[PDB]
DNA sequence: TGCACAGGATGTATATATCTGACACGTGCCTGGAGACTAGGGAGTAATCCCCTTGGCGGTTAAAACGCGGGGGACAGCGCGTACGTG
DNA sequence: ACGTACGCGCTGTCCCCCGCGTTTTAACCGCCAAGGGGATTACTCCCTAGTCTCCAGGCACGTGTCAGATATATACATCCTGTGCA
């Protein structure tokens, strides 16, 4: 496939066929699914390394949704990117007010 | 000599207890009869899957938690620790509703 | 019946980043909803951005300015750098 | 007949403990119960809309997730 | 008669065989990977014209800026009691 | 059922921004006429991918196998009881 010669992991044919059958435009370029798999691979690698270190903080070798919830909410760009997204079984942040102490 | 806590202690350890738990705080059967009750007058003789009930209960629980946090900050702005009805109307209206 | 997911790809990038920590099934479904959502984000922004220029062709320019417009400057900067690196290395 | 009273007062007290609330007044359970009563109509009405459009007698998880898709909430997890 | 002792009758952590659950490996039919023909949509250019500037003198006007008096409203101190905290 | 303590009502304080009069400046006009570059319209090639096509192969699926939790022999281990004694 053309993903290995370009340094990609996600396939180009599935994204290109999904853009063809997704009713977006008449003509589809050849570098657009490569760019899309590059952006999705970098972002998915970012969530994988942030949730991976968040799983490394609580001394567990498995990723629970609370680690992904704290990994997304603890980052500013992920909270600004996704502010309305509700994560199931992720819990909330330990936010304790100062005046209630 | 009875052993009693002062008012304001058990709420803090209830915050420490429930804030570490990801479980649902609403039972399945009153939410089931409630969802079927709202679904009664819309379309008669409907069916519900075993899924898609903890999704409504999950979004209701987390959305109500965020509403209690925004309303809690609204009660913090009033320089008191008690939540009032005008805090729910204030934090409900100021979110765009 | 057949279904399509990103299990082996997320497991492969997992083996590329930290090949010790495993992933649960539910968080894998959350990541599938994440990639499936951002795919509709950049795809829909590419559709409207292609509709704004009175053109019927979607190229890497629309994905580049679309990523530059819907993301913060860090994620759009490194995503634009790595994306143009993968595209220019591909061509 | 009156399944809105199934939500107990210690349940709203525990949901207030999740939000960081120390002291709770009397009308909070009635106001929260009314907001929940409007919310379940606001989501459930769209669920009956997509269920009626889908030519189905049973509501699925895709009906709930796609029902919350257009409202900007984007509920993940079950049926994504 | 008061007393220590040898062996049974029950417990109890300890070690061993056994029951789910999830990671790992071996396939093959609906996917991708790739070759060639067409052509219209994209890249490039030649006037164009049209509203948009370039730089700074004065006279005057309406709007912006300053200044003080003080009045009423924000704000601190303090007692009460009943309404939720705790059991 | 008890309880106690913070929301609330009341009172005294003081101070800070509103109302209005006086000072200072931003902008429009007259002079005195000129060009200028950037989207627009029209024209003209040119070459990237839709479409058709066939060849290959790979990730969803089925099975092997160990990790972790589970239930049960077992070798002593502590009260109880005959039981013989000084």
């Amino acid at each position: 496939s053309r993903s290995a010669k370009a340094g990609l992991t996600f396939p180009v044919g599935r994204v290109h066929r999904l853009l063809r059958r997704g009713n977006y435009a008449q003509r589809i370029g050849s570098g657009a699914p490569v760019y899309l798999t590059a952006v999705l691979e970098y972002l998915a690698a970012e969530i994988l390394e942030l949730a991976g270190n968040a799983a490394r903080d609580n001394k567990k070798t498995r990723i629970i949704p609370r680690h992904l919830q704290l990994a997304i909410r603890n980052d500013d760009e992920l909270n600004k990117l996704l502010g309305n997204v509700t994560i199931a079984q992720g819990g909330v942040l330990p936010n304790i007010h100062q005046n209630l102490l | 000599k009875p052993h009693r806590y002062k008012p304001g202690t058990v709420a803090l350890r209830e915050i420490r207890r429930f804030q570490k738990s990801t479980e649902l705080l609403i039972r399945k059967l009153p939410f089931q009869r409630l969802v079927r009750e709202i679904a009664q007058d819309f379309k008669t003789d409907l069916r519900f899957q075993s899924s898609a009930i903890g999704a409504l209960q999950e979004s209701v629980e987390a959305y109500l938690v965020s509403l209690f946090e925004d309303t809690n900050l609204a009660a913090i702005h009033a320089k008191r620790v008690t939540i009032q009805k005008k805090e729910i109307k204030l934090a409900r209206r100021l979110r765009g509703e | 019946a057949r279904k399509e997911t990103y299990s082996s790809y997320i497991y492969k990038v997992l083996k590329q980043t930290h090949p010790d920590t495993g992933i649960s099934q539910k968080s894998m479904s959350i990541l599938n909803s994440f990639v499936n959502d951002i795919f509709e984000r950049i795809a829909t922004e590419a559709s409207k951005l292609a509709a704004y220029n009175k053109k019927s062709t979607i190229s890497a320019r629309e994905i580049q300015t679309a990523v530059r417009l819907i993301l913060p400057g860090e994620l759009a900067k490194h995503a634009v750098s790595e994306g143009t690196r993968a595209v220019t290395k591909y061509s | 007949r009156d399944n809105i009273q199934g939500i107990t007062k210690p349940a709203i007290r525990r949901l207030a403990r999740r939000g960081g609330v120390k002291r709770i007044s009397g009308l909070i359970y009635e106001e929260v119960r009314a907001v929940l009563k409007s919310f379940l109509e606001s989501v459930i009405r769209d669920s009956v809309t997509y269920t009626e459009h889908a030519k189905r007698k049973t509501v699925t998880s895709l009906d709930v997730v796609y029902a919350l898709k257009r409202q900007g909430r984007t509920l993940y997890g079950f049926g994504g």
